[PDB]
């Protein structure tokens, strides 16, 4: 029941535009207000704007450059952003966020990972990550999850469908000729292993693709 | 009795303008940098002092349109008080002429 | 407008320590403060609203406090899960700003 | 004399919310970062500027219960002022077909 | 009175660049600023009135913000038109006072 639900990423060539959607769940009054914030990686929160959209009116960060142009369809109860004119520097994590009208923001959406490039969509590659037939295991055996060659961000990396949640690392990604590359661990009993199995899922909304890889030891 | 619709409607107009005056206030300060009228909770207040002409000046507009919507709400309050004023007079009156001998 | 600092940047503490994180105003804003916690590759999500007042589905360990132009984050016994980025928002003038933020290591 | 029953009750009623809003103003403020009225003596006096519309602005409430006390006095002393006008109309009125002849 | 301090005194900026300048005013003054540019012996002309509203005529390259005593002036893109004397205008409290100017070089 995600209040604010949010495409997961989007892919601009430099110059062009794109519209951000935040489909708007839960108890919609006249007086909501939804807010649009911007998060560079590694950086803070920034506020851009503003919309009521019970009224139709929307309002603007002054102190920085408008790229930015708010609408909303009561119909459907989803907001929209109009984010134009794109450089390098527009890349970023776009949230929307519902307030009430008493000041403080409630719910958050889950954020648009926008990058803009020039280069080209590629879908993920995943390999299995099992440890060498020659090497010892503890109590514990640590098993991994390749993800390399993918553009743009993110990627979404979960342990058989999220039931083995604790125990996971995923690193970041690094860029390489405009391609990313990702490494997930994940840490089960020795017991657990191959006994029951593990599957690691891999999913790239800019390509709209999802995988999955069972994790069979080597032979 | 046309004193008490007169006195009914206005009271019923003062509530009106007092919830959609407290509405209009905050989507007309927004957007203004400096505006504290900018919460529905506290401009819900300050239509209530601004119709009562209390007026702490903790709350006020300052753009075009919120102090033309504050007039609104003072002239709303003042004339309901006026026309509720008038009625409670003649229904006075008109109670004191009975009572002796007079309808 | 109004500029949120946020000190310290980055902010040490041992387990199971009373910690602080301070949030400051340009200039007086009475106690519309607001407190978020944000952790790795997350969304922001709100802890303290106006200052002091909880929010529910937020543990007790979490707290508020000050006035006009001085705001403080307090967390009894930090543990694990408290490792993320704090921000603090105002909404007494027009337009809404944020701190810098501060991040919190164990 | 129903004019002198309401009159007279509605000031009655006005010194009893100014006391009780004086108290419970207090009562209400403290707990909340940088209220002022938290002060009996001073409370007493906001009470009177409240009721009478003056609202200078040197105290006034920031919370919620002190906001919807200070309403009750607002109303109070507007309404205890509104039947107080027209009780004295009234008077005024009956008072002057008297010194003639109708009785 | 209200002292308008304008920084900096020279400003230099890169062709198609998004430039800044600064007013402040010794005390608050809300939003009742007002921006002119002045070129090569010529004759102020009013770019921006209330921090923030336009002028008919005026390119959308101006553009205006800040509240208080805090104000800027902003270029999207400067050209090579813009190079000129720039002041701010307080007309908060009497009497009106202006800026010590602020010049642009490309
Ligand atoms: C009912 C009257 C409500 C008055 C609200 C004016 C707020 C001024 C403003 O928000 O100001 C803001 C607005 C632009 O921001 O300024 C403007 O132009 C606003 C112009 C408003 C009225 C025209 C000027 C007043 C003329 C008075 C008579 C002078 C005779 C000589
Ligand atoms: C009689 C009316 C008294 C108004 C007191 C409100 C003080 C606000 C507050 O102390 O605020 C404090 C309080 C929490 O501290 O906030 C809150 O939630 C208070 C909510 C109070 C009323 C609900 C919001 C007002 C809705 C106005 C109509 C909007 C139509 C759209
Ligand atoms: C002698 C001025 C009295 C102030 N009044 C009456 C308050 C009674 C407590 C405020 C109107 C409140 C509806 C009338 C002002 C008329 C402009
Ligand atoms: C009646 C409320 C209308 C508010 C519109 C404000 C528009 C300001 C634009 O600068
Ligand atoms: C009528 C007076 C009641 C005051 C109660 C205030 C409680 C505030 C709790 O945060
Ligand atoms: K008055
Ligand atoms: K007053
Ligand atoms: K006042
Ligand atoms: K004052
Ligand atoms: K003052």
């Amino acid at each position: 029941q995600v209040q604010l639900q949010q495409p997961g990423a989007e892919l601009v060539k430099p110059g062009a535009s794109v519209k951000l959607s935040c489909k708007a769940s839960g108890y919609t009054f006249t007086s909501d207000w939804i807010h649009w914030v911007k998060q560079r990686p590694g950086h803070g929160l920034e506020w851009i704007g503003e919309i009521i959209p019970s009224y139709g009116r929307a309002n603007y960060n002054e102190k920085i450059q408008k790229k930015a142009t708010l609408t909303a369809d009561k119909s459907s109860s989803t907001a929209f952003m109009q984010l134009s004119s794109l450089t390098s520097e527009d890349s970023a994590v776009y949230y929307c966020a519902r307030e009430r009208g008493d000041g403080y923001f409630a719910v958050w959406g889950a954020g648009t990972t926008v990058t803009v490039s020039s280069a080209k969509t590629t879908p993920p590659s995943v390999y299995p990550l099992a440890p060498g037939s020659a090497a010892q295991t503890n109590s514990m055996v640590t098993l991994g999850c390749l993800v390399k060659g993918y553009f743009p961000e993110p990627v979404t990396v979960t342990w058989n469908s999220g039931s083995l949640s604790s125990g996971v690392h995923t690193f970041p990604a690094v860029l390489q000729s405009d391609l990313y590359t990702l490494s997930s661990s994940v840490t089960v009993p020795s017991s657990s292993w191959p006994s029951e199995t593990v599957t690691c899922n891999v999913a790239h909304p800019a390509s709209s693709t999802k995988v999955d890889k069972k994790i069979v030891p080597r032979d | 009795a046309l004193h008490w619709r007169a006195a009914g409607a206005a009271t019923v107009l003062l509530v009106i303008v007092l919830l959609a005056g407290s509405y209009l206030a905050v989507l007309a300060e927004r957007g203004a940098p400096g505006a504290q009228l900018i919460t529905y909770p506290r401009a819900l207040f300050w239509s209530v002092e601004t119709a009562t002409t209390v007026g702490y000046g903790d709350l006020y507009p300052v753009t075009l349109w919120g102090r033309l919507v504050a007039v609104v709400v003072m002239v709303a309050g003042i004339t309901s008080f006026g026309l509720v004023t008038a009625a409670l007079a003649t229904w006075f009156v008109g109670r004191e002429q009975e009572r002796r001998g007079h309808f | 407008d109004i500029l949120l600092t946020q000190s310290p940047a980055i902010l040490s503490v041992s387990p199971g320590e009373r910690v602080s994180f301070s949030c400051r105003a340009s200039q007086s804003i009475g106690t519309d403060i607001h407190w978020y916690q944000q952790r790795t590759n997350g969304s922001p999500r709100l802890l303290i609203k106006y200052a002091s007042e909880s929010i529910s589905g937020i543990p007790s360990r979490f707290s508020g406090s000050g006035s006009g132009t001085d705001f403080t984050l307090s967390i009894n016994s930090v543990e694990s899960e408290d490792i993320a980025n704090y921000y603090c928002q105002q909404s007494n003038r027009w337009p809404f700003t944020f701190g810098s933020g501060t991040k919190l290591e164990i």
